[PDB]
């Protein structure tokens, strides 16, 4: 045969075909109803979910000990009545509602900051919908959800959207014009409205613009019926990637979701704890187990004081409800742990949480740990970092060579040589108590401390292989490093 | 005698950490970490809770000794409950990962009781819909190291997919990370912070002198009946850690305040407690701790002036001459003639100072500024070393530096060691000491 | 580079090999090592190195350090030709003294020119 | 414990911590080791001697300057791994993976991992030696590979009956001290004496010089020589000290430099 060039031995190619749809039916006369074929729509297709589950399922349990605080702690995660969201609630279903009741098209843009809650919002205004539509009042409709930072080449939206509205398996370029056809000639008395939900819009643009340019343009043609929503960070993101003249032509809806308060935060905290709060449990001395209402009766109380301080630092900040929801949930698995270790129980009165245990948990978060870090590194680790601010202090240039630091540090060993401890440590810095070793050039242990400050964040130095002129800088500013140093008492008081 | 073999033994895979899981010893400094993860694992595994934490600490600071110990612990009494994946950053890119967690995913399900074959996408969303979608479900319990790689600031997707498993799902996961970034908050993105569990916790560090004394009786004492001279030994030991006088407790000081890490003085210790051959030679060599000062001076015989000890005559002094040329220029660059002028009027004035020393030639002083530069005494004038990744290493491999254009005369070198190091370092006793001084 | 004149050089001799003979393996020196069991018979590989004067030399004397490590073979012979254009004191005074050293074991210097006595 | 020191002419404290270090049980022996030292040092030498004279120990010898990139060296050992334990354990039914579908250091994992499975009916655990001989000679070089090879022994089985444990020989010092927070057990080689250099010269090149055939032709040339063997000895003996005498100042303490000068100097 032939000698190749080089060998590709793991290559792996699914079975998907190349044909568009715009050859299949021939004319367009010949276009049969696409609603009662069993294949579109997903009319008969739902097996999947029992192909791959009862794979992790196991039958075992030794009477798991629920204590009293594992019920708040359940009731309180990010994915167990929408209390302040109804504005853009409202705006949103009347949108989506007349778009579907006429048979037409359009676009609805929602953009916001982390943790507000628009895809929340999003999913309750498509289940009411669906709700409506079941109960025959609009015409039946199909809901897609395509994420961003959950496909692997960004251009796998095409294809999954075919695979959900046909059960074909296509390429995406040829899943991109049998998309364009079937929404342009396609007539609308062989159709179905379809509501698409693109997500993370940020992460599909990220190279050219088509993937928004033909999502947001296939709700022009008059043909299609198709209803896009998409939400993203920023605000004036499409003007930033389409032009000003493209986006007036489109003509979509533009939403602004904006950050919480410390009274709409203390509100969910507030109605995510309704039946546990202020309640009587039954309790087992033995074991712990607890169940909602020999053994006792007791209480759990959460302190209004604590949620409030909580929502009120919470928002102050970022305006997040994940984050708050994470704190209350950690200042309650520090008091459980508490609990469990006073009272002496394992795994397998009125207990309440204070605003201590708020508060503990609440610095966890904002304190940083760089200080105590350095409040116990090795003495050489410290007088490296002592020459170093010494250095700063007179050239002022905030980046250092490494010789003038190591001639720093003989000057200081060799020029406080009365001092008890210096002393006597400068065999052990300069030959490690042996009289057969010579004197060496520049410390015991200069590598391991170089390498053990620059791995953790601390330094920064520049790539030379000449180590004498190499550069290095700090990295957490200056009045941290003089904290640390200050809080010793050898190199304080020399 | 068999026994002091059989205690020999015991003593080397003591000190190596290889030993019953039942019978493993934990420091006393340690042990409230060993408590805060025994926790976290067992609400993660035993009560079907998900969860998701980072540990932030330097190098060889007992993180995975510690997860190792737990897991180990656990797998003896609830085995068919749990499965481990675990994934290093360094030898996993960001497409390797998802092809790596289906292997290990199919090869543990299969254990306990398809997925990997397909394209990248179709294994991805088969995993997807796999996770992310009496009776009880099977905790997968994902292991990363250096997570800070998976951080960068470009796409951050798996830790983003991850993170929504944690949140949102009916199957229980929990997930530790491992890093020495002190500031790895700041690496994650928006989305990816705000999905995180916000818990950190910080290893803990040596802060006094007993905590290494402690450590050092725990890795040396022997608490089982195994040999005869067990009854002695582990008495010796205990008169060497009470005396505060003794070579022991000198070299555990030293390294305190110096190194401050149990694995540098196991490393040091491992030699002299393999070498000795007899009961009483052991008993010596701990008495007095002459090994470890060997060990010292070997481990120093290349460093900056273990190499400047290990030069014939005509080196030294064209070392001397390079040193001096370089320290009266603006720049400290020098070359080979100003070097070689320098070595001649500096023999021209030993020799009419005061037998001859004989001046050598120039295409024998080229062989050894050749072996001077293999060395590593002098390096160009301004070339970087050893690249960070692949990438620029390959890039710079494409690339002719100008510097292999010039002729050998004229290439511009830069000193590795001051003059004034070697006035300090040469002794007194050699003819070439008075001009190591301008 | 150096990895990639090596490339060539195991290419070229194994497509000759193989177009001499009448699977697929590594383009590395270890196929200098495994040429016996894979073939039957013995090397006696020549390079021509043409136009010696535009070849940066640090490449030049990294290639015949690197080929230096197939004399432990036993059944490999490996010869060189080098067409100088001007004089063999610029390749004295660029490389490397080791490798001269080493070239200097046997040679031949032969003075091949069109205007050799007219 | 159970294994014998070679008699190394200048290197007994490196022979004995060779000694100390590795051995036939993985329960007792660290999984990466380096030895260091410059050019012409002593270490090939020793550790080749170490294993010669212990036929248990199992070995595979690699040389990463032959090899020039990463891909190729995944690819040899992936190889030689295969070839080694096929010669060694013959009566194992076994198949075969081929070594060019490593392509990346995940790939080299999964299969060890399915290489050391099938070997599991052997009676107790054992360990490979596999020696990458010249780690820091490969051409292309950056400061990531050794990151990966450290790293390479958490992701194989724990409780396999076939261990494989690494060993280094690093030239640089600079290179070395890269990775000085591992805390890695390590062996130094340090430089050569002038005495050392002599004698060591002497005990290799002086059996081999005296069967050359110009000395035999001049002396076949020439009248009887009595007391042969030690006078021929001695002369040799001579010649390598006045040629060392002569050009130590201008080769150093190199064994390649004066031992390609005496053969320059002997016809
Ligand atoms: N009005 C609300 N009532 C109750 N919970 C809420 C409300 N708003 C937000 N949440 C919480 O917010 C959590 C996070 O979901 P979302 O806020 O919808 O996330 P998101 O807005 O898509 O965030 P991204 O993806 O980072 S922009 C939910 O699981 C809820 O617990
Ligand atoms: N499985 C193990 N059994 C016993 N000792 C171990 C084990 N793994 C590591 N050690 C030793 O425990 C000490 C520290 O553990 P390491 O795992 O090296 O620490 P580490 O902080 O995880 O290091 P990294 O992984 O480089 S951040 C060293 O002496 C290790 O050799
Ligand atoms: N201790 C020794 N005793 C006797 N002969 C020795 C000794 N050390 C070196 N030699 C001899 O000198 C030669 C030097 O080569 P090696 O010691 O193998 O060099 P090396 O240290 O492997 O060099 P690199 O690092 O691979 S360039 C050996 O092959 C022996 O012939
Ligand atoms: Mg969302
Ligand atoms: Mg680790
Ligand atoms: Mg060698």
């Amino acid at each position: 045969p032939v000698i190749r060039k080089f060998t590709k031995k793991n290559v792996a190619r699914a079975k998907k075909k190349y044909t568009p749809f715009s050859k299949r039916f021939k004319s367009i006369a010949a276009i049969p109803d696409l609603t009662s074929l069993p294949e579109f729509y997903g009319n008969s297709s739902e097996l999947m979910a029992s192909r791959f589950e009862n794979k992790l399922k196991t039958t075992q349990k030794h009477q798991i000990v629920e204590t009293i605080f594992s019920k708040v702690k359940k009731q309180l995660n990010s994915s167990y009545y929408l209390p302040a969201r109804e504005n853009e609630f409202a705006s949103i279903y009347l949108s989506a509602y007349s778009a579907i009741e006429s048979d037409s098209a359009t676009t609805i843009y929602v953009a916001g900051t982390p943790g507000v809650g628009k895809t929340l919002t999003v999913r309750e205004v498509v289940k009411e919908l669906l709700s409506s539509s079941a109960q025959r009042e609009i015409p039946d409709f199909l809901y897609v959800e395509i994420n961003g930072l959950k496909m692997v080449k960004p251009t796998d939206c095409y294809e999954t959207l075919w695979n959900k509205v046909s059960g074909e398996r296509l390429t995406w370029a040829a899943s991109m014009e049998s998309l364009e056809f079937y929404f342009k000639r396609v007539p609308k008395n062989k159709k179905k409205t379809i509501v698409v939900l693109l997500d993370e819009l940020d992460a599909m643009v990220t190279k050219s613009q088509d993937i928004m340019y033909n999502f947001f343009n296939w709700t022009t043609y008059e043909n299609a019926k198709l209803i896009v929503i998409a939400v993203a960070n920023t605000m004036d993101l499409p003007e930033r990637q389409l032009g000003n003249k493209i986006t007036s032509r489109i003509g979509f809806t533009r939403i602004m979701f904006t950050g919480y308060t410390h009274e709409e935060l203390k509100n969910i905290i507030d109605l995510r704890l309704k039946g546990l709060n202020d309640s009587f449990f039954y309790v087992d001395t033995k074991t712990g187990n607890a169940i909602l209402i020999d053994v006792r009766k007791v209480r759990l109380r959460m302190s209004a004081d604590a949620i409030e301080i909580a929502s009120r630092k919470v928002a102050s900040v970022s305006g997040d409800a994940r984050r708050a929801l994470k704190v209350c949930k950690r200042a309650a698995e520090i008091a459980e742990k508490h609990y469990m270790a006073k009272h002496g129980y394992g795994y397998d009165g009125v207990q309440t949480v204070h605003i201590t245990h708020v508060m503990k948990a609440l610095n966890e978060t904002l304190n940083s740990h760089v200080i105590t870090f350095m409040t116990r590194l090795s003495f050489t680790a410290k007088l490296f970092i002592y020459a170093l601010l010494n250095l700063m202090k007179k050239n002022g240039s905030q980046e250092q060579e490494l010789g003038d630091i190591v001639d720093e540090i003989k000057l200081l060993i060799e020029v406080n040589g009365s001092n008890k401890f210096v002393m006597e440590i400068a065999k052990t810095l300069f030959q490690q108590g042996s009289d057969n070793i010579s004197e060496q050039l520049r410390i015991i242990s200069w590598d391991f401390v170089l390498n053990q400050l620059l791995d953790a964040g601390i330094l920064f130095k520049q790539t030379m292989k000449n180590d004498r002129i190499c550069c290095v800088k700090l990295n957490i500013s200056v009045e941290e490093a003089k904290r640390a140093m200050n809080e010793d008492e050898t190199l304080r008081n020399l | 005698d068999p026994g002091f073999g059989s205690l020999q033994r015991r003593l080397l895979q003591q000190l190596y950490g290889t030993l019953p899981t039942d019978e493993k010893i934990i420091f006393t400094y340690l042990q409230d970490c060993q408590q805060e993860i025994d926790r976290i694992i067992k609400q993660s595994i035993i009560q079907k809770e998900s969860h998701s934490v980072i540990l932030v600490g330097p190098r060889q600071s007992y993180k995975t000794y510690l997860l190792d110990y737990e897991l180990s612990l656990l797998q003896q009494s609830y085995k068919e409950q749990f499965i481990t994946i675990r994934l290093n950053g360094f030898i996993h890119s960001e497409q390797t990962a998802i092809n790596g967690i289906a292997t290990q995913l199919e090869q543990q399900l299969q254990k306990i009781h398809t997925i990997s074959s397909g394209s990248l996408t179709e294994v991805f969303e088969k995993i997807l819909l796999l996770l992310d979608s009496s009776i009880t479900k099977i905790t997968v319990v994902f292991i990363f190291d250096e997570i800070d790689t998976f951080a960068g600031p470009v796409r951050q997707t798996l830790l983003y997919n991850l993170f929504d498993m944690v949140e949102h799902s009916r199957v229980p996961v929990c997930i530790f990370g491992c890093t020495t970034k002190l500031n790895i908050l700041e690496y994650l993105e928006k989305r990816v912070k705000s999905r995180f569990s916000q818990r950190v916790i910080y290893m803990p560090q040596i802060q006094n002198l007993d905590d290494m004394v402690d450590a050092v009786r725990n890795l040396l004492t022997v608490r089982s009946e195994i040999s005869p001279w067990v009854s002695q030994w582990n008495e010796t030991l205990e008169k060497e850690l009470s005396d505060p006088r003794s070579n022991l407790n000198r070299h555990i000081r030293m390294n305190f305040e110096t190194f401050r890490s149990l694995p540098t003085l196991k490393n040091s210790i491992i030699p002299l407690v393999a070498t000795s051959k007899n009961f009483g030679s052991l008993c010596t060599a701990i008495k007095s701790c002459s090994f470890l000062d060997i060990y010292n001076k070997n481990q120093l015989s290349n460093n900056l002036t273990g190499r400047l000890q290990s030069l014939s005559d005509l080196e030294l002094a064209i070392l001397i001459s390079a040193a001096r040329v370089a320290l009266r220029a603006k720049d400290g660059s020098f070359n080979f003639n100003l070097a070689y002028a320098e070595y001649e009027k500096m023999i021209k004035a030993i020799n009419s100072r005061i037998n001859t020393i004989k001046l050598w030639l120039k295409k024998d002083v080229k062989n050894v500024w050749e072996n001077l530069v293999q060395l590593d005494f002098f390096t160009e004038k301004s070339a970087v070393g050893l690249r960070d990744n692949a990438t620029a290493a390959f890039y710079a491999s494409n690339y002719q530096f100008q510097g292999t254009m010039i002729p050998f005369d004229l290439r511009s070198y830069q000193m590795q060691i001051i003059l004034q190091e070697l006035r300090r370092i040469i002794p007194k006793s050699n003819m070439y000491y008075s001009w190591t001084q301008l | 580079n150096v990895r990639m004149m090596l490339r060539r050089s195991m290419y070229k001799l194994y497509s000759a090999a193989d177009a001499e003979e009448h699977n697929d393996v590594s383009y590395d020196l270890s196929l200098v090592e495994n040429f016996k069991r894979l073939f039957g018979k013995d090397l006696a590989m020549v390079f021509n190195f043409k136009d010696v004067d535009s070849i940066n030399f640090n490449t030049l004397d990294n290639f015949i350090i690197l080929l230096k490590s197939a004399f432990k073979y036993d059944h490999v012979k490996i010869s060189l030709i080098f067409n100088i254009n001007t004089n063999l004191s610029n390749i004295e005074k660029n490389l490397r003294q080791s490798t001269i050293r080493l070239l200097k074991r046997n040679y031949h210097k032969l003075d091949v020119s069109s205007n050799k006595g007219f | 414990m159970n294994v014998t020191t070679p008699e190394v002419a200048f290197r007994e404290y490196q022979t004995n911590c060779l000694a100390s270090y590795i051995s036939a049980d993985p329960d007792i022996t660290p999984s990466n080791l380096i030895l260091q030292g410059y050019s012409g040092t002593g270490k090939t030498y020793t550790l080749k001697k170490y294993f010669n004279a212990n036929p248990n120990l199992h070995a595979v010898w690699l040389e990463p300057v032959e090899l020039v990139s990463w891909k190729p060296l995944l690819q040899a050992i992936a190889r030689t791994v295969q070839y080694k334990l096929k010669t060694l354990y013959p009566n194992i039914p076994t198949t075969d993976y081929d070594p060019l579908q490593v392509e990346e250091p995940f790939l080299l994992v999964k299969t060890l991992h399915n290489i050391f499975v099938q070997y599991e009916s052997l009676q107790e655990k054992t360990c490979l030696f596999l020696i990458l001989d010249g780690f820091d000679s490969l051409q292309d070089l950056d400061a990531a590979l050794f990151n990966k090879y450290i790293k390479l022994n958490e992701l194989l089985p724990k409780d396999s009956k076939i261990n494989i444990k690494f060993i280094y020989t690093m030239l640089e010092t600079s290179f070395l001290q890269r990775y000085s927070t591992h805390c890695i057990p390590t062996v130094m080689f340090p430089r050569y004496n002038v005495d050392e250099v002599s004698t060591i010269l002497v005990m290799s090149r002086c059996g081999e010089l005296m069967e050359d055939s110009c000395l035999r032709k001049r002396i076949i040339e020439e009248q009887i020589t009595d007391c042969t063997d030690d006078q021929f000895q001695n002369v040799a003996a001579n010649f390598i000290h006045l040629i060392v005498q002569a050009f130590h100042s201008y080769t150093g303490n190199d064994i390649f430099a004066l031992n390609d000068l005496i053969d320059f100097k002997w016809p």
